[PDB]
């Protein structure tokens, strides 16, 4: 969501933008710079050629029953046995609507061992 | 000898009319058949002899035809070739239109909020649903939250409403074979109460095939949730008129001195306004404290239009008893009846019109509408005639706080 | 080490039609809980909310606060002929044993699905193709009643089989029609030299019929084709040939499809007769 | 070696006996028992709610009934063992997901700490007549008891202490997550997996070697549970 | 509970704009009313006089 | 349990595999890489020649 010359973001149903915030008064200032997303956004993941790549929303395993937070089969965004060097997947921002306005992570697993996160 | 083309079109609107009444077809249809005529000045054909028409393995006659007698798929109206009295063959043939028969409701389910325990009032709930249709495709999806189940006595409203209340909606442009609706609902509950709330997904395909799926959850009132929000005076009135406020919180009032009626014209003076006084509207829920009170605020003031009771009753009766598919010989009439008797035995829904939100310079939460159902009049389905059936019968509002407590108000539509 | 000896939750197979020219679907046939399909069918999972087991809160003092199973890996679909279940020694109970039993007698096996798929596709979608027109692999066989099972497996290979199956049959062959003939039966005043070619006065017509292939879905009930001669509708039996003009005429018939909308496979050629009164 | 998720009645403390049944290759069978105590958790305060359930033939339709924590007789839709490959004669046990909930939980701090439903399992009950025959043989009739080369008192004591039990429930599977029809459903031919070549080769007299009840258990994360089911018409 | 922040942090208010739409344009009853985002799209569809967006409340 | 070309682990009744996990949302991400085992697995221990070797499960 690029910025137009007029001073507002361009019109689109889906998109993303990196935003800085700060909060204070009465508390001491505390800020965050995060990628805000709306609608359905596409993402890309890089990996070595021939590596199995899996992408999850939130959890790879370990459902938290007390907090009513679960991991399901449907939470796999993408999974390919072999990769040519890069992979592309899609995320619907409306998934896990409980976390509107806070961070939620995308988990990437390579070869079943290497795990990375992106909020 | 010339032969004219024939046309078959969808004329069964219950429960919801088809997007394309001459491509996608469902339930009863109307067929008009052509004929054969000899060339002018010719012998004039053998007498009492006419064409016979077929539609994919059935002989068809002009008039009403139940498409449940055929499998779902692509078909064209066919005819035999007949020669004249002198044995001259047919000169020209029309290429009749290609149609699709779909008498199967979409498959719908919930993935999130399943196998459930409890939620607290005021916390957001992730509601995720999936729908698919093999035939003409998914069109419209709506999500509702309901307090009561297996009740059909409309024209009544429990202290917890007791009607499905919309909180999410979605439309698919291209009629894709599958879609997913993901939304968040802010849990609401009566003060100091524990209850079961049913989340319902209503999905329609392009021939007007409709399905409803349900998932139960439990909502417990928060510790702070101890009283319903206070409501000031409210009134529904025509835009050019003036308000006559009344105090009828947690109830729906009949037609007062200022009637509201659906407006089918562009005249802005005939629009309807629902207004709530901001002076009397407060929430007493809170968490002296340490020099600063920990409190709960008002989160939302939403305006709703109730689905017409007569139209909803017709749709419900069709889905429960009348749909021809129920008596179809190529369906499990018991499985279908069980799956509907368990999801369609609900009261008329409430359609989310918008949010009044912050008070204006007149100290009011006000909302403006023409009281025309957004299911009809070309917004979702094309239905114009009989404004009484396709307009809201109640103009209502909900005030909800951060603690999850809520109160409701509204007035019946004069219509 | 961490121990994982339980497979995911059981996946539920579900059937849907495919929207194209050469596919038709019937949901329940003759109250037998059987789905008849021509062309392609779509098999997917109806409950993608399944998770890998065993899950829940860890015992006090554990390395993690929750149990962390190996985690859901894949779903696969298996078509098994119904006749194969005549052997009652095959296992039902102990879902892992059921999965082994299903794998033992599988004939049509789909590739495993690692992802639920895009938004526009169904959850863990696979397509089963049939007939000559379809190019979708794998291809099943006609005139065989198949049980459709789904098996879900986790990252260590622990498998669980569906609590239920689907019943599907395929039919991609249309009906055929037999020949019809008309012969001279009026001898007065003098009999025709050949009743097959020269015809006059009252004649006898025997008409053929249309039947679907043996073991297929069959024709729609109470449906029979109509026959014409020259410019008139003709019924089997005695017919006065004076009702139409002289010349060469042949018996014609309309085409009807079967219950699955399969076009007519083979149609006969009727004899040409001259009418001379 | 196995793991069991402990179950108990709400707000109750009880003794639960774990039994191991072992058979050798001549049909020699033994049972050992060990006792434990199970206490209901703090969160364990109510049995899970159950919706309508019914057992019916696959080609038929359900007629649900509300008989939680009990086993119902033959309703309008009978279930019978299926000895053939005909899939239309299979039996389905179905539970409605709309009425199925657990109220156990631990307002809280803006997020409720709750208990979920863990498992929906389907069981087939061992036939009462066959079990009675086996039990009577192990207790009174086995010739080994009157054998002159055995301690007839030690053997009788060790059996009278382990074989005086009711007919078992055989774990058929798990219904698990609800389907697109909002049901937990399980399919079986109602043939005992002890027999018909699955464990031992016994074919004749289908009445003796088929389940007499089609049952299910719903268990939550707090350890509470409820059970339902229907008698087999046989 | 347990979130990265103690309160929800939406993207935050940006702007306000004013739209003049002829009354006659509302003779088309197919224009959306409900679902305020849909209403905004409908208003943008039939707008004739549009003001510049206002980023500040002003002096 | 090696990975086949098809994208799933090979079929076996007993085996082991080293797996990485991560958990988050709402909590900050935390992950572990562990040896997961199913069925009966064989292990080897190295020691100097002539040394007494004992192996226990859990506690000595």
């Amino acid at each position: 969501l690029t910025l137009t010359n007029e001073g507002i973001v361009k019109d689109a149903d889906n998109g993303w933008r990196r935003l800085g915030q700060g909060v204070s008064t009465p508390s001491d200032p505390n800020g965050n710079v995060d990628i805000y997303v709306k609608g359905t956004v596409n993402f890309s993941v890089n990996a070595a050629a021939g590596s199995k790549v899996e992408v999850f929303l939130a959890r790879t395993t370990g459902s938290d029953v007390p907090t009513n937070d679960d991991v399901q089969a449907g939470d796999v965004l993408r999974s390919v046995a072999s990769t040519s060097g890069t992979e592309t997947f899609s995320l619907d921002s409306r998934r896990l609507a409980e976390f509107d306005g806070v961070r939620k992570w995308i988990v990437v697993r390579i070869n079943g061992t290497q795990v990375t996160y992106q909020p | 000898p010339t032969i004219t083309g024939s046309v078959i079109r969808d004329t069964s609107d219950l429960p919801f009319a088809s997007q394309e009444p001459e491509r996608c077809l469902s339930d009863i249809a109307t067929i008009t058949l052509g004929g054969i005529t000899d060339n002018a000045g010719g012998v004039g054909l053998n007498p009492g002899q006419g064409l016979t028409f077929t539609l994919g393995g059935r002989q068809i006659q002009a008039g009403q035809f139940d498409t449940n007698q055929l499998a779902d798929g692509e078909y064209t109206i066919g005819f035999n070739s007949l020669t004249d009295a002198l044995g001259n063959p047919v000169v020209s043939a029309p290429t009749n239109a290609k149609v699709y028969i779909d008498n199967t409701d979409p498959t719908v389910n919930f993935n999130r909020a399943v196998m459930q325990g409890t939620f607290a009032s005021g916390e957001r709930v992730s509601v995720e649903s999936d729908a698919s249709d093999g035939g003409c495709g998914v069109y419209e999806t709506r999500l509702f939250w309901d307090t009561d189940n297996g009740v059909v006595d409309d024209a009544t409203t429990t202290p917890a409403i007791g009607h499905p209340v919309q909180f999410a909606r979605q439309r698919v442009t291209d009629g894709a074979k599958a879609d997913s609706l993901n939304a968040g609902w802010n849990a609401l509950q009566l003060p100091n109460g524990a209850g079961a709330v049913y989340l319902r997904a209503l999905v329609v395909d392009r021939a007007g095939n409709a399905t409803i799926s349900t998932t139960p959850i439990v909502v417990n009132a928060k510790i702070t949730n101890q009283a319903r929000p206070l409501l000031g005076g409210f009134d529904a009135f025509k835009r050019n008129a003036s308000a006559q406020f009344m105090s009828n919180s947690n109830a729906i009032s009949g037609v007062n001195g200022t009637a509201v009626t659906p407006n089918t014209t562009a005249n802005s003076a005939l629009d309807n306004i629902l207004s709530l006084d901001s002076v009397g509207t407060l929430t007493t829920n809170a968490y002296g404290a340490t020099e600063t009170a920990i409190t709960e605020k008002i989160r939302n003031v939403g305006a709703y239009g109730r689905f017409d009771a007569t139209q909803w009753n017709r749709i419900r009766d069709y889905q429960l008893n009348t749909d021809p598919t129920l008596r179809s010989a190529y369906v499990n009439a018991g499985n279908l009846a069980n799956q509907r008797g368990n999801n369609w035995r609900i009261r008329t829904p409430w359609v989310e019109l918008g949010s009044s939100d912050t008070a204006n310079t007149q100290q009011k939460f006000d909302f403006n509408s023409d009281l025309l159902n957004d299911f009809y009049f070309g917004r979702t389905f094309g239905n114009n005639d009989n404004v009484n059936l396709f307009s809201y019968d109640q103009f209502n509002g909900i005030v909800s706080g951060t603690a999850g407590a809520y109160s409701f108000y509204g007035e019946t539509v004069q219509k | 080490v961490i121990a994982d000896n339980k497979g995911p939750q059981q996946p539920d197979p579900e059937l849907n039609g495919v929207q194209n020219a050469y596919s038709n679907i019937l949901n329940n046939y003759n109250n037998s809980g059987l789905t008849y399909v021509r062309g392609d069918v779509n098999v997917f999972t109806g409950n993608p909310s399944l998770q890998d087991r065993e899950f829940g809160q860890a015992p006090l003092g554990s390395s993690f606060v929750q149990r962390r199973p190996s985690g859901f890996e894949s779903i696969r679909y298996y078509l098994v002929p119904e006749t194969a279940f005549g052997n009652k020694a095959l296992q039902e109970s102990d879902e892992m044993l059921r999965a082994k039993a299903i794998k033992s007698v599988a004939t049509v096996v789909s590739a495993p699905v690692l992802e639920p798929g895009t938004v526009k596709a169904t959850s863990f979608s696979r397509v089963i193709g049939s007939g000559a027109t379809s190019t979708v692999t794998p291809k099943a066989q006609d005139n065989v009643t198949y049980r459709v099972y789904a098996i879900s497996r986790d990252q260590l290979g622990n498998e669980t089989a569906s609590a239920t199956y689907e019943l599907v049959r395929f039919d991609n062959v249309g009906p055929t029609i037999t020949g019809s003939v008309i012969r001279d039966t009026s001898d007065l005043p003098f009999a025709s030299q050949e009743p097959e070619r020269c015809l006059s006065d009252i004649a006898t017509i025997t008409l053929g019929g249309i039947t679907d292939n043996a073991g297929g879905v069959g024709l729609n009930p109470g449906q029979g084709l109509t026959f014409t001669l020259g410019g008139r509708q003709i019924q089997a039996g005695q017919f006065d040939t004076n009702q139409l003009a002289d010349g060469e005429y042949t018996i014609g018939f309309n085409s009807l499809t079967d219950a699955l909308g399969n076009p007519v496979v083979s149609a006969p050629t009727n004899a040409k007769v001259y009418i001379d009164n």
